[PDB]
């Protein structure tokens, strides 16, 4: 669904650094904490949330920060790496306020980034 | 920032240990951590602690909690000298050992309010009668979260508040 | 002089009664004219509570021997008084040779004396004593009427320690709750006391 | 000593690693190693090889053996681009690979005649087409040891003779 991704179905060969971007659109009086960990290529999906504790990650907290950023490094080659995201805490609120939030996502891709051997590629879009 | 003692660690697995989430109830009567006991199963730490024959570690421990505006309580941060979940106390008055909790505020400690702060912040220099010790034989402090106002809210609100403990060895060797 | 009562070296600075050794002279209490007695600080009944304020200590001791008759006589006889270091071993009879061993230290003396008086340094492994071990030998001191034969008294001795040269570290609370048992800090759990008295109402006085 | 292709190891476990002994007869024919397969289950190499994604490292390889001045015989020692007991070979005239062994002194190799020495030395840098690879999944070398000439003794002598390969990683990288 991102443009990354629709402009290199017409190419073959990639490789850079990519960004993910959370954003939080709870109410302003709910708190909490997360763990977004990433897995480089070759190892598996944590069992728990204290393996994936030991390792890259960052602890992100609803009542002092609205939006985290997570850096992937080098993917390449047209496995791959894993993000994973865990409860560190609960999910806090006062009486009044709704008991239910959600997260946007954001994706993008860094200056480094490159794309290869042009292809264009047969789309469903069909025309008419 | 409570620096224990006046002294730093000093020199005679640098990264953060976000160990689990406590939940406090309107019940809880406290709760205790054995250093290093806490930490000789995870990670690099745990490896370095059982491979070698002699230690000698300092430390720096952060105690955090996250509630709203309409809820209270106090919990009172201390460490005593002499697993990763912790235990509870069953006499939170004599601290399981005998000795009053009035007068635990003359150890390194720090409060918190819920109506001021929500962290608490202490550093702690390596002690002993030794220079070099056992990390598996021998204890050298202990942690303590207790609640001296209990919690308390509406009905409605969430009955549960977090609270996190998170750590980093400083200056450490192993022999 | 203008606080210098409340420092270290004046909160520990008595000589008191630690340990009260009986020589019968029928019975089964010691039958034969020997005791050992090791030495521990806290026969004196108001000292556990004040040593264990703090955690670590470091001091110096010093013991004095006052004997005679259960009635208070003062007789004729000729003691012994040796100290074993830790490490060492102990008599079992009268005819041990431990009580001729050169590096075990004696204090021959009579009875119609001056109290005898010695001097024990600090002697432990490590760089102090620690009254807490989350996981203290000092030695021994044999008393015996010098002779081949039984002698013609009963006595009765007594011995009086003074710390000196105080060092403390790391400040604990005190107790709260009757002890059980020596060297261990257990309680009786099933009856639990505040630590003073109470009133009526918070209003009144 | 053998710097192999005239270029020394460099940066893009700092140990002897002294494997196990060989047994060479009058019947052998010759014996091969996988690199880094042959160090991928011993020691803290063992651990960040399977640990890790990326890999680079250079080698130096030490092969010596111990006779007596009644013992004749000669070993060629080399190693060839594309366990840690070895296997034998089965052709050893073809390499098990279709071509001879007359021509394998084209690589980097070095003789161990027990007339005149007893210890060969090889230094082999980091080749790979590309910059890093995966230590599991990719062996970089072989190493051979094959009797050109056999061993031979009078009867009463000591029929077996030991070989004894040490190693030691230089400008290892993980990633």
């Amino acid at each position: 669904s991102t443009l990354l991704g629709q402009l290199c179905g017409y190419y073959t060969q990639w490789s850079g650094s990519l960004e993910v971007t959370f954003m939080f659109t709870g109410s302003f009086m709910a708190t909490g904490k997360m763990l977004i960990a990433y897995t480089p290529p070759g190892g598996p999906l944590p069992k728990d949330r204290a393996t994936a504790m030991l390792g890259t990650h960052v602890i992100w907290d609803f009542g002092l920060q609205s939006s985290v950023t997570l850096v992937i490094p080098w993917i390449s080659n047209t496995t791959t790496g894993l993000v994973s995201i865990w409860y560190q805490t609960n999910y806090v609120v006062p009486i009044g306020a709704p008991n239910t939030a959600y997260i946007i996502a954001l994706a993008a891709a860094q200056k480094n980034f490159t794309m290869k051997l042009c292809k264009d590629a047969s789309d469903i879009l069909q025309t008419g | 920032i409570i620096v224990g003692y006046g002294e730093w660690p000093s020199y005679c697995v640098n990264r953060f240990y976000t160990l689990d989430t406590k939940l406090w109830e309107k019940s809880s009567k406290g709760w205790y951590w054995k250093f290093p006991d806490v930490l000789t199963e995870t990670g690099v730490f745990g490896q370095n602690a059982q491979f070698h024959y002699l230690y000698r570690s300092g430390f720096c421990i952060h105690v955090q909690c996250n509630a709203s505006k309409f809820h209270q309580g106090a919990l009172l941060v201390a460490v005593l000298p002499e697993g990763a979940d912790g235990f509870e106390l069953q006499h939170p008055y004599v601290l399981d050992a005998g000795i009053p909790i009035s007068q635990l505020t003359v150890c390194p400690h720090q409060w918190i309010n819920l109506r001021t702060n929500n962290c608490a912040t202490i550093i702690v220099p390596y002690i002993n009668a030794l220079p070099f010790d056992s990390a598996l034989n021998h204890c050298n402090f202990g942690l303590l979260v207790v609640p001296i106002s209990p919690l308390d809210y509406d009905q409605g609100a969430t009955p549960v508040i977090p609270i996190t403990i998170t750590l980093a060895p400083m200056c450490s060797e192993f022999a | 002089h203008s606080t210098a009562e409340t420092t270290l070296d004046s909160f520990f600075s008595r000589a008191g009664l630690v340990g009260e050794i009986d020589l019968p002279l029928k019975g089964t209490t010691n039958p034969n004219g020997y005791a050992n007695w090791d030495i521990d600080i806290t026969g004196y009944a108001q000292m556990r509570r004040k040593v264990e304020l703090f955690t670590y200590m470091r001091f110096d001791a010093e013991f004095t021997f006052v004997a005679c008759t259960p009635t208070g006589e003062v007789v004729p006889q000729l003691l012994q008084y040796m100290f074993v270091p830790p490490g060492a071993p102990k008599p079992d009879s009268r005819e041990s040779l431990a009580w001729q061993t050169a590096t075990n230290p004696s204090v021959f003396v009579k009875l119609s004396d001056p109290p005898a008086q010695v001097s024990v340094p600090f002697m432990s492994p490590a760089s102090a004593y620690q009254w807490f071990y989350d996981g203290n030998m000092m030695g021994t001191f044999s008393v015996r009427t010098v002779g081949t034969s039984k002698s013609k008294y009963p006595l009765v001795v007594r011995i009086y320690m003074r710390m000196k040269h105080v060092r403390a570290w790391i400040p604990r609370p005190m107790r709260n709750q009757n002890y059980l048992f020596k060297a261990n800090p257990n309680y009786a759990g099933n009856s639990i006391k505040p630590t003073g008295t109470s009133r009526t109402a918070i209003t009144t006085l």
